[PDB]
Order: C-alpha cells, then sequence, then structure tokens
RNA sequence: GCGAUGAUCACCCCUUCUUUUUUGAAGGGGUGGGUACAAAUGGCAGUCUGACAAGU
C-alpha cells in the first residue's frame, strides 16, 4: 500500500490534520510530514529542509517500490545505498550555495 | 505436515517420492501386474524405475479414480470425512505458501 | 405424499395470498418506481459509462470490413 | 469567499447569527430606554 | 498456530502452554504428558493440541519472532504473579489500617471506597448520605434493595470513623456492626 | 474567490462520497433471461409460472422471486426517492466542481512559461 | 445513504443461504462466517438474536458477477448450504467469501487462482474462513491439484480466458458429481471482441454441450456488467 | 420484644337459552437510559504542486 503511493504523499504522510486544514482554508501546506525526523532532513538547514524532503521522498518511493515489488531482491540494500548517495550529493551542493552575496 | 508437503510437491512435479518407492517395492513380489495411474507424467516416471509393472494411464481409468474419490472416506476405515477435509485444509495452505515463495 | 384434500388446497391458497399480499408492501407502489427508475438510469449511465465501448465496438467492426 | 459546507457546520453557522441578532436587539432596546430616561 | 488460541481461552494458561509449545512441529508422546500435566486432561486439550499441531494452517514464523512470543509471554506471566502478591498485600494492609471497614464490607471494596473519598480522613468526615453516593457509581454497597444499601452506608460511615480516629484500631466494633 | 487546491479537495470528497452512496443503493436488473428447453412440445407448453414454480406476481419480481411452496408507506417510500436524489445531487455537485477546476487549470496553463504561438512545437530545456 | 445507524429488516431469499435486508433500500446479504470484520470493506448489518450478535455482510452486484446473477433472477443456484463448491478464477475473497458464507461451516469452497499477487491476498482471507481451501495453481492442469480436491457438488468459474470451456471441462470431468452444477461467467470480449456478444454466448453454449454439460438457462448481467452473461448447466455423464 | 449509633419517603406486552317464575345456566418478556473496559479495513476523512534551478 505504501509502494503504490506517489512520492508527494510519502512526503506529507504523517501531517494530514495540517494538510487538509490548510487546503480548505487557503493557507500554505506542510512540507515535511513524518519524514521530518529522518537524519538527512535534520542535516539540512533553513529552506533546504523543504527541498531535501522532496528529494528524499522521491528516492524513498524508488527504494520502497523495489523492496515491495522485486521478485528476487537481494537483502543488501544496494538500491537504497546508491539512492542515499544521490541525496547526499544533492544536500552538499544545496548547502554549499550561499544566499548572501559574497 | 513437512513430510506431506514434500510428498505433495513430488506428486505435483510428476516425480516419484522415496515413500512411494518403498510402497511399490512391497508389491513387487507379484509378477506381471498392471499399474493404473491417474496422471500420465507419474505413469511415465514409474515406468523408468524398472519395476516389473505394466503402467497404464488412460482416459477410461478416470472413471475408476472418480468413483474412488467419491467413496474415499468409506474406502479408508479409521478416517472420517471431517478429518480428510481438515487435513486437506492444512496441507493446502502449506503448498500455497511454498508456491507463493512465502 | 400429495394427499391434499379440498380443504388443504384452499387453506394453502390463502397462505399464498397472505404471504404474497405482505411482500407487496415491501415491493412498493408502481408510481414511485416510474420516478425512481428514471433516477437509476441517470445514476447508472455515468458511473458505468460505456458510451465509449459502444463506439469501440462499432470501430472494430468497421475497420475489419473490406472497403471498396 | 464562496465555500461548500456540511450540514452540521451550517447549523452551527445558522445558530450563531440567530444569537447575534437577538443580542443586537436586546442591546439596542436597553440603550433606547436609558436614553429616554 | 491459530488453533490453540481457541482451545485454551484462559489467557494465563494459554501463555504457559505457549512457553512449552514453542514450535508446533515438535510433538512427542513425552511432551504430550508434560502438556497434559499443564492444567488437566479433563478438557481433553492435551490430545487436541497434538492432533491440531500435526496438521494446521498456521504459518511458521522466524526464530527471532518466537523469541519475542515467549519473552513477551514471560513478561505477562510475571505480572500475573506480582498482581496476586500485591492483592495479598492489599488485604493485609486493609486489616491494619481499616479493620472495622474491611471486616464490614471487605478489603477490596473498602479500599475502593477510601480511594473515591481521596483518603480515609475524607471518608470519615462525610455524612452518611454522601458516603452512599460515593459508591453509587460502581455499586459498592449494592425498593427493599435500596433500604439495605442505605443502611449499609450508614454503618460504613461509622466504621470509617473508628478506624481513622483510633491510633491502633481493632476489629471488635466492625464485627458487631 | 477560491483557489485550485480548495476546489480539488471538495471534488475528491464528493467522488468518494458518491462511491459510498452508490454502493449503498440497489439497482434493479435489466438483463435478458433465456431458458433452454429440450423439445418443441416442451417449448410450447412452457409458462413462467411452471418453470420457476411460482405465482404470477413473483414472476415480475426478478430480484426476490419466492417460490409458491416457500410462500405457503408513503413517507417511507418518500425517503427512497430522497435517497436516490441525494446520490444524484452528489453527482451534480461533482460535475459542477469539475467544471470549475478545469477553468482554474486552464488559466494556470495559460500563465505557464511557453512558446504559445496554440503551443508552438518547442522542446523544454 | 444506507448509513451506519440505519435500521433494516432481514428476510430470506429463494436461494438458501441468501438474504435481503429490507428498509428503505433492499440489499442482497449473506451471514458472516467470521463476524466483526469485512474482507473487502463491504458494509455489515448487525442483528441481536437471543443475546448473541449475528452479523451480516452486504453483497455488491457490481463487484461480484454471481451476485449480479441473483439480481437478474437466477432460477437455480447449486451453491447452497452443506455443499462442496469448486471456485475457478478466485482472484481474491471478494466473491469467494460470499460463496463461503452461503455454503456455511458444513460446506467447503475450493478457490483456485493462478497469479501470485492476488494469490497472497486469497491466502490472507482463507485464514479467517476455515471452510475455504485455497489452491494457488493453474486451472488448465487439474491433475496438479487433484490430491487436494475431492468430489464437489458444483463448479463455478469466473476465469476470463479464451479457452475457458476447455478449463471447465477438465475440472468438471475430474471433480464434478454426476447431475452436478456448472455455473459459468462468460465475458464476450475476452473470447471474441469483434463480433456481437450474442454470437459469443451461443458459441459457448455449443462447447458445453460437446463436453456433456446440459445448459439449463442463460442470463445477461446488465446493468451490473456489459457483454457478460451467466450460463447454468447440469453435468450429464450419462 | 423498634428508632437521631437514623424511622419515613422510565415505556410497552351486555348476548343466547330457560322458567309455576320478578327463575336459573352458558358466553415473566421486550424496549429505553446510566457507568467502566475492549474491537471495527465503521463515520468525520478529502492524501500538496509539477519543469525549471544554479554558475560564467
Amino acid at each position: 500500500s505504501l509502494a503504490k503511493s506517489p512520492a508527494s504523499t510519502i512526503q506529507i504522510l504523517g501531517a494530514e490534520k495540517a494538510l487538509f486544514r490548510a487546503l480548505k482554508t487557503k493557507h500554505d501546506t506542510p512540507k515535511y510530514g513524518l519524514l521530518y525526523h529522518a537524519s538527512l532532513v535534520g542535516q539540512a538547514t533553513g529552506k533546504n529542509k523543504g527541498k531535501i524532503a522532496r528529494v528524499l521522498a522521491a528516492k524513498a518511493a524508488v527504494s520502497l517500490r523495489y523492496d515491495a515489488l522485486a521478485e528476487d531482491r537481494d537483502d543488501s540494500g544496494d538500491i537504497g545505498l546508491e539512492s542515499r548517495a544521490k541525496v547526499e550529493n544533492r544536500l552538499s551542493q544545496l548547502e554549499g550555495r550561499d544566499l548572501r552575496t559574497t | 505436515a513437512a513430510n506431506a508437503l514434500e510428498e505433495a510437491n513430488s506428486i505435483i512435479e510428476g516425480k516419484v517420492s522415496s515413500q512411494l518407492e518403498k510402497l511399490l517395492e512391497e508389491i513387487k513380489k507379484d509378477k506381471k501386474s498392471t499399474l493404473i495411474v491417474s496422471e500420465t507424467k507419474l505413469a511415465n516416471a514409474i515406468n523408468k524405475l524398472g519395476l516389473n509393472f505394466n503402467v497404464v494411464s488412460d482416459a477410461v481409468t478416470l472413471d475408476i479414480y472418480r468413483a474412488i474419490k467419491e467413496y474415499l472416506p468409506e474406502l479408508l476405515p479409521g478416517m472420517s470425512d471431517n478429518d480428510l477435509s481438515k487435513m486437506s485444509l492444512g496441507l493446502a495452505h502449506s503448498i500455497g505458501r511454498h508456491k507463493l515463495k512465502f | 405424499e400429495g394427499t391434499l384434500t379440498d380443504h388443504e388446497r384452499k387453506y394453502l391458497n390463502k397462505l399464498i395470498k397472505r404471504n404474497s399480499q405482505n411482500l407487496r408492501s415491501w415491493d412498493l407502489e408502481e408510481e414511485v418506481r416510474d420516478e425512481l427508475e428514471d433516477i437509476q438510469q441517470s445514476i447508472l449511465k455515468d458511473t458505468v459509462s460505456t458510451a465509449n465501448t459502444d463506439r469501440s465496438k462499432r470501430r472494430r467492426f468497421k475497420r475489419k470490413q473490406f472497403k471498396e | 469567499r464562496a465555500v461548500v459546507l456540511g450540514g452540521d457546520e451550517k447549523k452551527a453557522r445558522s445558530f450563531i447569527q440567530k444569537v447575534l441578532t437577538i443580542s443586537k436587539a436586546k442591546d439596542s432596546k436597553r440603550k433606547e430606554q436609558k436614553a429616554s430616561q | 498456530f491459530p488453533e490453540l488460541a481457541k482451545l485454551v481461552p484462559d489467557n494465563y494458561t494459554f501463555a504457559k502452554l505457549v512457553l512449552f509449545i514453542k514450535d508446533k512441529a515438535s510433538l512427542n508422546d513425552d511432551s504430550l504428558h508434560d502438556l497434559a500435566a499443564l492444567l488437566n486432561e479433563d478438557s481433553g486439550i492435551a490430545q487436541r493440541v497434538i492432533d491440531n499441531a500435526r496438521i494446521s494452517m498456521g504459518q511458521d514464523i522466524s526464530e527471532t519472532d518466537m523469541e519475542n512470543v515467549c519473552v513477551f509471554a514471560q513478561r505477562v506471566a510475571s505480572l500475573a504473579d506480582y498482581r496476586r502478591q500485591l492483592y495479598d498485600y492489599l488485604c493485609e494492609k486493609m486489616h491494619t489500617v481499616a479493620p472495622n471497614l474491611s471486616e464490614l464490607i471487605g478489603e477490596v471494596i473498602g479500599a475502593r471506597l477510601i480511594s473515591h473519598a481521596g483518603s480515609l480522613t475524607n471518608l470519615s468526615k462525610q455524612a452518611a448520605s454522601t458516603v452512599q453516593i460515593l459508591g453509587a457509581e460502581k455499586a459498592l454497597f449494592r425498593k427493599n434493595k435500596g433500604r439495605i444499601s442505605r443502611y449499609l452506608a450508614n454503618k460504613c460511615s461509622m466504621a470509617s470513623r473508628i478506624d481513622n480516629y483510633s491510633e491502633e484500631p481493632s476489629n471488635v466494633f466492625g464485627s458487631v456492626l | 474567490t477560491q483557489d485550485s487546491n480548495y476546489v480539488r479537495t471538495l471534488r475528491q470528497i464528493e467522488l468518494k462520497k458518491l462511491e459510498k452512496g452508490a454502493k449503498q443503493l440497489m439497482f434493479k436488473s435489466s438483463g435478458n433471461h433465456t431458458i433452454f428447453v429440450d423439445s418443441r412440445e416442451k417449448m410450447n407448453e412452457f409458462t413462467p409460472e411452471k418453470f420457476f414454480n411460482t405465482t404470477s406476481e413473483m414472476v415480475n419480481r426478478s430480484e426476490n422471486r419466492l417460490t409458491k411452496d416457500q410462500l405457503a408507506k408513503e413517507s417511507l417510500d418518500k425517503k427512497k426517492l430522497k435517497k436516490f436524489k441525494q446520490v444524484k445531487q452528489h453527482l451534480q455537485r461533482e460535475t459542477q466542481l469539475k467544471q470549475v477546476q478545469q477553468r482554474m487549470d486552464a488559466q494556470r496553463e495559460l500563465l505557464k512559461k511557453g512558446s504559445k504561438k496554440k503551443w508552438k512545437k518547442q522542446r523544454k530545456r | 445513504g444506507a448509513r451506519g445507524g440505519a435500521k433494516v429488516v432481514i428476510e430470506p431469499h429463494r436461494h438458501a443461504g441468501v438474504y435481503i435486508a429490507r428498509g428503505k433500500e433492499d440489499l442482497l446479504v449473506t451471514k458472516n462466517m467470521a463476524p466483526g470484520e469485512s474482507v473487502y470493506g463491504e458494509k455489515r448489518i448487525s442483528v441481536e438474536e437471543p443475546p448473541t450478535k449475528v452479523e451480516y455482510r452486504v453483497w455488491n452486484p457490481f463487484r461480484s458477477k454471481l451476485a449480479a446473477g441473483i439480481m437478474g433472477g437466477l432460477d437455480e443456484l447449486f451453491i447452497a448450504p452443506g455443499k462442496k463448491v469448486l471456485y475457478l478464477g478466485a482472484a481474491s475473497g471478494t466473491s469467494v467469501s460470499h460463496v463461503s458464507d452461503v455454503v456455511g461451516p458444513e460446506g467447503v469452497v475450493y478457490a483456485v487462482e493462478f497469479s501470485h499477487r492476488p494469490g497472497r491476498e486469497l491466502i490472507s482471507m482463507a485464514k479467517k474462513r476455515p471452510n475455504i481451501i485455497p489452491i494457488i495453481e493453474d486451472a488448465r492442469h487439474p491433475q496438479k491439484y487433484r490430491m487436494l480436491i475431492g468430489m464437489v457438488d458444483c463448479v463455478f468459474a469466473d476465469v476470463a480466458q479464451p479457452d475457458q470451456a476447455r478449463i471447465i471441462a477438465l475440472n468438471s470431468h475430474m471433480f464434478l458429481k454426476d447431475q452436478g452444477g456448472v455455473v459459468i461467467s462468460i465475458k464476450a470480449n475476452c473470447i471474441d471482441s469483434t463480433v456481437d456478444a450474442e454470437t459469443v454466448f451461443a458459441r459457448e453454449v455449443q462447447k458445453l454441450r460437446e463436453e456433456r454439460i446440459k445448459p439449463l438457462e442463460q442470463l445477461t448481467l446488465e446493468p451490473y456488467e456489459r457483454d457478460h452473461c451467466i450460463v447454468v448447466g447440469r453435468y450429464m455423464r450419462s
């Protein structure tokens, strides 16, 4: 049931009370949900937390769908590891960006 | 049940199990006896064993197997119909788990 | 054993009338069915849809036929 | 802004307007008498 | 092995037998006697569990899972033992603290009456009418039925005073009361 | 006065509410029924009463044709018309919300950054 | 509509093991073998009988083709309490569970299904129903699961395959009783989509006759389904 | 052989015949409510957007 969900839902999976309140009242919607307590999100700072949640949720669906729907999956997590590296690279270049002009 | 599943899988695959080897070898004393087998694959497998049995698997035999399966509980003293059904239920789940690669 | 005398085959016929009479109350009057059925087709046609499958059936029939 | 509301929320919204008109009527009547005196 | 849960409805007995029958595959005649010793064979569950275990639709779970079923069952088993110990402690403590009240109605019922009041001091201060409605929500004291409940409430009010305002209360007055 | 997110949520409520309401309803069968008979003389003597073993009134009722051997409210039905109409009213609301959302979708599409000759054929980098 | 707090009156159908809930709305209904839970989210109706609570489950004709058969006025349904049934094409417990309700504790249902993903769902439902015997195997080879199935009273098939009449014949010859039931759900498109549905149904009837199955009646499943019909026949070995 | 150490104080399941005659004869259960615990794949209840961003 989690594998059949788009990465957008996985991003805001645990914030339904805030989500539907915001949708019905013309207000900004949550951007972390239950993934807020993931280690990679904590490593991010400022608005980068919202961006990493979008990236990490997208990679979570890729790794999760492989876990659920793979017939001959190896119990190694190799798809998860390579997905993690992509997010770490995305965090590094996203963090290295400096908003203040030098 | 573990033995039953192994015996069940051999029947499905058309292979002769060791339990069936011993049972046939007991009757081997009877020279030139015809063996009626429900499935042709099992009939061919029994033939290769070199047992002195003329193995037959014909559409006409399906009537014999059909009558026996109707009156199987009465044919086998000591086992009631409920027991056979409840044995079938347990074995079925064990096979289904193996087929589904549980 | 089919030993019904005249009296049993009349008491039963009343029971048929009695039970059949009662079910009519559940079955309801004809007048509301006229409006109810009209609503049903409206609620059906959209939900089932299947306007398209009528078209696809006609298309598949048309394509195969030799054209001259 | 236009909105779509459930039955219970309509009843809640209907009730509060009824109260507010009664309060406005009771307050104005209270004002008029004290103005007269 | 879903079948066992139906066989032994008594949950405490169910846990103990689960500790013995960790794996339904293991079925020996000596083991049958050992589980036959568990509770009694009058219900016949000793023969049923062997018959059901040989043939059932239960799916075998991992060794780590089985480790938690037993370990979690040990936690349940210990709590039952401690609950019995704490119950016996309650009865002994009720006698020394409130011998008159415990004798009149009982240790458990009297202790609940004390808790609803908030303390034994509170209970002794209340009037008889308030004491009756203090236990009118769990039916502690329960037209002729109402008369006894009111009558017992008045005596319970008196017994609580002898307990509260005596340095070393006796049970002599609770007995006659 | 409303945004796209608000209208989308309302329609999604109605769609699920419509699905539940429809499942609650019953719809009378309109399928064709044919009986296979062995011989022409059996075909001619066939009548619905004998084949089904019925009275006439049960023959008309396909949904609960009780056998004869087995046989041996205006306010209430106004609620029925109310029930079927509510499911119809959820339908009318759902399509009315669909029309609004499409217009909001079109406006946002027109605001999108594109060639917009009608869209010219241009791959987006 | 027929909301949670709504009250209904339960009365019996012609078919044994099938019931209707009166009220405003008439709902096709079966008793729950495993009360307190729904297998696919269907509504349940509660009645207090001396007091023990017997539960009911709603049978949705739009989700089950057999239910659409009952709505259409099916004359004879061999599926009845205390009978063995072989359910071919048992994708999941959506309709088998309702069949399991009709047969009751005494009867059994042999649910045959091939694809693995719906198969695991079927096993999860079978655990709640002791009278369902699931078989994860291809119906094209009844010899494979011959051991698990005894002689059955009726054979119901929902397999949407072009060669379903062959599958029905092999299973019926090996497992169906003489004078037993055969109920076939036929989808015109799977067999032959270019021709009209009426022609397809006539062809399937001819095939069953060749396989010694006497057709008794036929019924289209409109409005619950399109280009579908249910054929009920009796198996004449003689 | 009493009592201030306390008496007393929701709903439903005339007719016929006759007369020594002003005379005689016959016709416990179900609802509802209150308190505490447990379960529901029962309800509210509907799962955000969608192609650019960053540097020279």
